[PDB]
């Protein structure tokens, strides 16, 4: 961008930062939610053999 | 603009002023350097107390 396109450069930056926060947040919760379920899954499976 | 007109790249200036906070007003071209010219012009559009 040129020095007379500061609002356009800022629009570009914001768009890119916005998507980065969305993907980072989703990556963090997908991993935590999936790990909660993986461990419950394994506990369920050993109990299922028991019954 | 008390004297009707326009300001170029005004939105870019307003954007520039966002990341500024304080600034110092500095005299660059003192009015009295303009000898051989009239520096006392003006308009009723920007009048103060009629004048």
């Amino acid at each position: 961008f040129s020095n007379l396109e500061r609002r356009l450069e800022n629009l570009n930056k914001k768009m890119e930062d916005g998507f980065l926060d969305v993907w980072t947040y989703n990556a963090e919760l997908l991993v935590l939610m999936e790990n909660e379920r993986t461990l419950d899954f394994h506990d369920s499976n050993v109990k299922n053999l028991y019954d | 603009l008390c004297y009707p007109g326009s300001f170029n790249d005004y939105e870019e200036l307003k954007h520039l002023l966002s990341s500024v906070k304080h600034f110092e007003k500095v005299k660059i071209l003192p009015k009295d350097r303009w000898t051989q010219h009239t520096t006392t012009g003006g308009s009723r559009a920007c009048a103060v107390s009629g004048n």
